[PDB]
C-alpha cells in the first residue's frame, strides 16, 4: 500500500476564497475527475492490503506448547508482554522505517481500515496456520499436522527423499535457527534493508512536499496568496491574476493524480506479486523457479513492514 | 428499534489449532465446489 | 456428478438472483459511461470563455477578440481529450493486466490443471469451464476442497527389524489400535507394507518413530512355496 | 531390479555400460537350492 491521500481541489486552489470559488464552477468536472481519482486510489489502498494479508477468515492462534521439532520461531511469532503483537524480527521492521503543513493546506490522509495491530494478526494468524497446520488451512478445513512432519513434505516436493530430513533434523534446524538469527542482525545492522518500502514513504512524502510546496508557486500571477490579490486589486484584474493560480494550482493537482494513477498501478503490481507469493510462498509450497527465493522452496514466514510484507524463504541450496 | 451502529471490525472467527508432535488431521470427506470468478478482457 | 450438478444450479440461481454478481463486467461499462459522459459534459463548461457555445463567440466578436476567446475553448477542450486520454491508457493498463491474467487462466485452468496456489479458485483445482460475458470472460473454477476433518494419532516413520520406514506416498494414522498408511488429502487406510514405504538408516535417528509390525507380500507368497518345496523333495524319495 | 525398469536390448543406447542388476528375489531362490541339497545330503546316511 501507499499513503492514502483525499485533495479537496475546492479547498487547494480556492483556499478560503468565495471569489475564486466562483472562478473554478467555470472549469466545471475539472475538480470532481480529481477527487474522483483520489477516492478511487485511497479504496483501492484497502483492497489492496486485504487481498495481500485478509487471504483467511479465521483468526488462528499459537499452541501454548511449543515443540516445533526444535525450530526457533521466537523472533517471527507475536510477543505478549508487547502492547501489539509484533514480532523481533517485525519490531526492526518497524523501528527501521518511519504532516503539520500538509493538512493546513487541504491535504487529508485516512486511515487504513486494517490498523497496525490488525495487519499484525492477520500475519499472526498466517504463521499459526502455516507452522501448526502447512497448506492445509488456505485450500480447504484447517488439518493439525506436526510441524517436523510438514517440512519432510515440503523435502519431498524439491525432489530431496522425505529420510533427508529425519536423518539430519539436528542440522537442519540448526541451519534455519542460525539464518533467523542473521536475519535479525542483518536487518538491526544495515539502515537501508528495507529501501523496497522507504521508496514508497520517500515517493508519498516528496509528491505530497511538491503538492504543498506548488501553492507557493505563482504560476505567473502577482502573488500566491489569493488574500494578497483580493487585498490590492478589484473584482475585474483579481479574477486574471486569480485565473493564474486556478490554471497552475489545476494543473499541479493534475500531475499530482497522474503520478498518483501510475504509482497506484505499481502498487497495484506489487500487491498482486505479494498476492501471489503469499498464496504461493506462505499459504503453499511453489515448484515455480525462483518465484520464493533463490533454492528449492521449502517454505515461507511472512512479516508484516509499514506499507509492505517480508518474506522471509526458507529454500535448500 | 432499528439504529445505525459502530463496532471495531472483527478480523474473522477465532479459532486456536489443536497442535500436538503426534496427532493429524485427516479430510474423511470432501466436497467438490464450483466457484465463479469473473475478468474484464 | 451430483455435486457438480447441484453446484451448476447453485451458480445458475447465485447469478440470476444477485444484481452485482458481475460487479467487475459492471465496473467496464459503468467506467465507461462516467468517462464519456465527463468528456461530452466538459463541451458544455466556459473554460473561463464568454460562453461554451462556439457560435457565441463568433456572433458577438470580430477577429480580434474571437480568436482569444476561441483559443480558451480550444486549450479546454484540449485539456478534456488529454484528461480523458491519459485515464484511457491508464484503464486500458488495466484491461491489459486484466486480460493478461484471463489469458494464463485461460491456458492453466481451461487448456490444463494448474497447481498453482489459488490461481484457479479456492481449493484443489479439478478443472475450469469458460463462459462469456459482456466485455469480459467468467471462469467456473470445479475445485476439491476437503470438508470433514478427523483427528488420528499419527508418527513420522515406522520401525520393523531395527531398520526406519518412511511412507512412499501419505501419512502413518493410528484408529487406537492398529496403524495404517493414508493419503494427505483424503482418509483412505491402507496396511502398512514394504511397497507402501522405503527404508533409510536405522531406528535411532527419528524423533517421534513408533514400533509396529510393517507386512512383507512377498512373506506368504514364498512360505507357500517353502511348503511346496518341502513336498517336492518328499515326491523325488519314493520312485 | 526395484530401483530399475527394462527397455529394449543393450545396443540401443548411446554409451551403454555392464553391471549386474540386484534380483531381492535370488537369494530368497537361492537359500531353496540350499534346503534342498541339504536335505538330500542327509537323506543318503540312514
Amino acid at each position: 500500500s501507499m499513503t492514502k491521500t483525499s485533495v479537496d481541489c475546492t479547498m487547494y486552489i480556492c483556499g478560503d476564497s468565495t471569489e475564486c470559488s466562483n472562478l473554478l464552477l467555470q472549469y466545471g468536472s475539472f475538480c470532481t475527475q480529481l477527487n474522483r481519482a483520489l477516492t478511487g486510489i485511497a479504496v483501492e489502498q484497502d483492497k489492496n492490503t486485504q487481498e495481500v494479508f485478509a487471504q483467511v477468515k479465521q483468526i488462528y492462534k499459537t499452541p501454548p506448547i511449543k515443540d516445533f521439532g526444535g525450530f526457533n520461531f521466537s523472533q517471527i511469532l507475536p510477543d505478549p508482554s508487547k502492547p501489539s503483537k509484533r514480532s523481533f524480527i517485525e519490531d526492526l521492521l518497524f523501528n527501521k522505517v518511519t504532516i503539520c503543513a500538509q493538512k493546513f493546506n487541504g491535504l487529508t490522509v485516512l486511515p487504513p481500515l486494517l490498523t497496525d495491530e490488525m495487519i499484525a494478526q492477520y500475519t499472526s494468524a498466517l504463521l499459526a496456520g502455516t507452522i501448526t497446520s502447512g497448506w492445509t488451512f488456505g485450500a480447504g478445513a484447517a488439518l493439525q499436522i506436526p510441524f517436523a512432519m510438514q517440512m519432510a513434505y515440503r523435502f519431498n516436493g524439491i525432489g530431496v527423499t522425505q529420510n533427508v530430513l529425519y536423518e539430519n533434523q539436528k542440522l537442519i534446524a540448526n541451519q534455519f535457527n542460525s539464518a533467523i538469527g542473521k536475519i535479525q542482525d542483518s536487518l538491526s545492522s544495515t539502515a537501508s534493508a528495507l529501501g523496497k518500502l522507504q521508496d514508497v514513504v520517500n515517493q508519498n512524502a516528496q509528491a505530497l512536499n511538491t503538492l504543498v510546496k506548488q501553492l507557493s508557486s505563482n504560476f505567473g500571477a502577482i502573488s500566491s496568496v489569493l488574500n494578497d490579490i483580493l487585498s490590492r486589486l478589484d473584482p475585474p484584474e483579481a479574477e486574471v491574476q486569480i485565473d493564474r493560480l486556478i490554471t497552475g494550482r489545476l494543473q499541479s493537482l493534475q500531475t499530482y493524480v497522474t503520478q498518483q494513477l501510475i504509482r497506484a498501478a505499481e502498487i497495484r503490481a506489487s500487491a498482486n506479486l505479494a498476492a501471489t507469493k503469499m498464496s504461493e510462498c506462505v499459504l503453499g509450497q511453489s515448484k515455480r523457479v525462483d518465484f520464493c527465493g533463490k533454492g528449492y522452496h521449502l517454505m515461507s514466514f511472512p512479516q508484516s513492514a509499514p506499507h509492505g510484507v517480508v518474506f522471509l524463504h526458507v529454500t535448500y541450496v | 428499534s432499528q439504529s445505525i451502529i459502530a463496532y471495531t471490525m472483527s478480523l474473522g472467527v477465532e479459532n486456536s489449532v489443536a497442535y500436538s508432535n503426534n496427532s493429524i488431521a485427516i479430510p474423511t470427506n470432501f466436497t467438490i465446489s464450483v466457484t465463479t470468478e469473473i475478468l474484464p478482457v | 456428478a451430483n455435486q457438480f450438478n447441484s453446484a451448476i444450479g447453485k451458480i445458475q440461481d447465485s447469478l440470476s438472483s444477485t444484481a452485482s454478481a458481475l460487479g467487475k463486467l459492471q465496473d467496464v461499462v459503468n467506467q465507461n459511461a462516467q468517462a464519456l459522459n465527463t468528456l461530452v459534459k466538459q463541451l458544455s463548461s466556459n473554460f473561463g470563455a464568454i460562453s461554451s457555445v462556439l457560435n457565441d463567440i463568433l456572433s458577438r466578436l470580430d477577429p480580434p477578440e474571437a480568436e482569444v476567446q476561441i483559443d480558451r475553448l480550444i486549450t479546454g477542450r484540449l485539456q478534456s481529450l488529454q484528461t480523458y486520454v491519459t485515464q484511457q491508457l491508464i484503464r486500458a493498463a488495466e484491461i491489459r493486466a486484466s486480460a493478461n491474467l484471463a489469458a494464463t487462466k485461460m491456458s492453466e485452468c481451461v487448456l490444463g490443471q494448474s497447481k498453482r496456489v489459488d490461481f484457479c479458485g479456492k481449493g484443489y483445482h479439478l478443472m475450469s469451464f469458460p463462459q462469456s460475458a459482456p466485455h469480459g470472460v467468467v471462469f467456473l473454477h470445479v475445485t476439491y476442497v476437503p470438508a470433514q476433518e478427523k483427528n488420528f494419532t499419527t508418527a513420522p516413520a515406522i520401525c520393523h527389524d531395527g531398520k526406519a520406514h518412511f511412507p512412499r506416498e501419505g501419512v502413518f494414522v493410528s484408529n487406537g489400535t492398529h496403524w495404517f498408511v493414508t493419503q494427505r488429502n483424503f482418509y483412505e487406510p491402507q496396511i502398512i507394507t514394504t511397497d507402501n514405504t522405503f527404508v533409510s538408516g536405522n531406528c535411532d535417528v527419528v524423533i517421534g518413530i513408533v514400533n509396529n509390525t510393517v507386512y512383507d507380500p512377498l512373506q506368504p507368497e514364498l512360505d507357500s512355496f517353502k511348503e511346496e518345496l518341502d513336498k517336492y523333495f518328499k515326491n523325488h524319495t519314493s520312485p
